[PDB]
């Protein structure tokens, strides 16, 4: 079975099992075209491909660019093959991912970092074209060579930015991988502490916050309690503005945004359906 | 809209449309 993939300049241990054709699943190493995501039997095979291959980035529309960092929006129906490969790729490293074959009812948002060779795959999230439950994220992944660098947050943040511009509230698809429950929990804290920092009024409804940030009202109540800011005295429900967390949030703001790991609504060029 | 969960060994239910009061420190 498979254990490692050659992905661009990287050599990655694979974490799970992916339903690759047994012809390939018989192999312990797969060589992936870093731009079109074709999988190949050997190094010699790949090299010849790379000499033919034309992709220097994914397909679809580049709906966000801020310098080297882009995000492409790929239609599962418009690039069925690119998206299917993407899933197989993501199925290593993602434990509970369902879909591989039928990528048509989905949009894929592919984040990439550009250098002199091309636009390299950072990570992606998929999004149903018509989520019955209003999920703004189906599956989300940071490539291993980009983990613990604040790109997960950027992906999540972009998923809600779409939701905002769509004028919707949404939430990731349940269930939530053990690794992704921590990052959303984290992200919903950034988001909420910021709001309370900017909000100068004396009262607010969840629906207001839900509408400003695009975070689902349940995920808001959840985080408020996680932060222990939902208090009940004298017969009603009060929001408790913790100075500490808010003050820690501002110091943490300096740190993060010194390293430019922030998405930027000014750079998005998108229209929703 | 009505959410439910726990605050210090009690059980509590809260609407997502009522304005909730924001406070700092104070007597409670
Ligand atoms: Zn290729």
């Amino acid at each position: 079975m498979i254990k490692t993939i050659a992905f661009g300049r990287y050599e990655l241990d694979t974490w799970y099992h992916s339903p690759y054709p047994e012809e390939y699943a018989r192999l312990g190493r797969l060589y992936m075209c870093e731009f079109c995501l074709k999988y190949m039997k050997s190094q010699t095979i790949l090299r010849r491909h790379m000499a033919k291959c034309v992709w220097k980035h994914p397909p679809g529309d580049e709906i966000y660019r801020k310098g080297s960092i882009s995000v492409f929006e790929v239609d599962g129906k418009k690039n069925k093959i690119y998206c299917q490969n993407l899933c197989l790729l993501a199925k290593l490293f993602l434990d509970h991912k369902t879909l591989y074959y039928d990528v048509e009812p989905f949009l894929f948002y592919v984040m990439t970092e550009a250098d002199n060779t091309g636009c390299h795959l950072i990570g992606y999230f998929s999004k149903e074209k018509n989520s019955f439950l209003n999920y703004n994220v189906s599956c989300i992944l940071t490539m291993p060579q980009y983990m613990r660098q604040g790109y997960g947050k950027m992906l999540i943040d972009f998923s809600y930015l779409l939701s905002k511009v769509e004028e919707k509230v949404g939430s990731p698809e349940r269930p939530l991988s053990d690794l992704g429950l921590i990052s959303y929990r984290s992200y919903w804290k950034e988001v909420l502490l910021r709001y309370l920092h900017n909000f100068q009024g004396k009262e607010i409804s969840i629906k207001e916050i839900s509408q400003e940030t695009a975070v689902n009202p349940v995920d808001i109540v959840s985080t408020l309690q996680a932060l222990q800011m939902l208090k009940y005295w004298k017969g009603k429900h009060l929001v408790l503005k913790r100075q500490d967390l808010i003050d820690e949030w501002i110091a943490k703001e300096a740190k993060r945004s010194n390293s430019n790991k922030t998405m930027d609504p000014s750079c998005l060029k998108w229209t929703p359906p | 809209g009505m959410v439910e969960i726990e605050i210090e060994g009690r059980l509590h239910r809260i609407s997502i449309f009522d304005p909730l009061e924001i406070i700092l420190e104070d007597d409670l």
